[PDB]
């Protein structure tokens, strides 16, 4: 889950403290490796290095 | 510290002169003849976040002024006409001034609020005439020896 | 219209159009001087801020 | 156990001491000469979701204090012409210590909030002003083995 907004206020009321909100939504997510893990990948065209 | 005597002479309730228009009124009733009272505090606080009081004065200076009268008195006739001709014409501002004993007084301009209720029953009623004035800042005037008391305040 | 009509609407355009002079040259000064700058203190002033 | 005296001298009203600018003041009426309160608690509670308590301290300290005083005496006059000078010209804020006997005192800067009512009737009627107050906690200050006891509380 990432953050994507919160708020921060510091009202009259409830002094010497602050109010916080949260927002959360979930993440659909899809070197040293070992070789046996390895498998064919591709950079496309490369240039001078 | 001993005890003291305030004054010298006695509040007298019949001393106090109350003047709608230019004339005197006479009628009063029951054991409470007139109360003023503002409509609104003379200073409002707000706090802040971090320790800070923050006032404000009011520019607003409007009051009520209750009069309690007999039903046989003819100040009620009077009042009631004067409302009526006040609805048909348009004028409704007329001068009020309370000449208080040993207490403070008030001088303005006042108008007709509200009228009170009848109630014919076994006694003899009372009607209470609600009087809006312009400015409702008592003041000391007969009282002496303010000026120098005035100057005498410290404060920063 | 009359003649002495003409130095009235020549107030209206001289009153207007030096008002903006003011207010636009007063900002030209600003965006100018680069050795100022303006800090606002919301809160904590009392507390570590001083 | 048995009965105890509190104290060793009486309580006495006269030795209650009321400085307004730098004077004192003179003219309570009734059974109640001044009255010190609060506008806000403390700390407020807020309750959680699996029974955590979180405590917040406040941090405005504002409160106000009802003068007593008899249509009769003239500080209501001081008290209005201030009044006015105040709306005048700005300056609002005056000192104001209470100096109580065998009880808290108070050591502050204030100022007028309202202005009371007057009512004039058969007997001798009663004003209440009330005062703000910046910061209205209470000092035992005269209230001898104080320092002691204070670092005799234990607490985690």
């Amino acid at each position: 889950y990432v953050i994507t907004s919160f708020q921060v206020d510091r009202s009259s009321e409830a002094g010497s403290s602050i109010n916080v909100q949260v927002t959360l939504e979930e993440f659909r997510f899809k070197r040293t490796s070992d070789p046996k893990k390895a498998k064919n990948a591709n950079t496309g065209t490369k240039q001078t290095a | 510290n001993q005890s003291k005597i305030l004054t010298l002479q006695a509040y007298d309730p019949a001393k106090v002169l109350v003047f709608i228009g230019g004339q005197r009124v006479s009628g009063f009733a029951a054991d409470t003849k007139i109360v003023i009272t503002r409509n609104n505090d003379n200073i409002s606080v707000h706090a802040g976040v971090d320790g800070e009081i923050s006032n404000a004065l009011s520019r607003d200076n409007t009051g009520v002024m209750t009069l309690s009268l007999q039903n046989t008195a003819k100040w009620n006739g009077y009042l009631a006409q004067w409302q009526r001709q006040a609805n048909v014409t348009g004028l409704i501002y007329l001068p009020v001034q309370v000449e208080g004993s040993q207490g403070l007084s008030l001088n303005t301009i006042g108008w007709i609020q509200k009228q009170p209720d009848l109630s014919y029953g076994t006694e003899v009623g009372q009607m209470d005439w609600e009087i809006g004035v312009l400015d409702a800042w008592l003041s000391p005037d007969q009282i002496q020896g303010i000026a120098a008391g005035i100057t005498g305040l410290l404060g920063l | 219209i009359s003649p002495a009509q003409q130095a009235q609407a020549d107030k209206r355009a001289r009153d207007a159009a030096a008002a903006k002079r003011k207010q636009d040259t007063e900002v030209s000064n600003a965006k100018s001087r680069e050795d100022i700058q303006y800090t606002m203190f919301v809160s904590g002033l009392r507390r570590g801020r001083l």
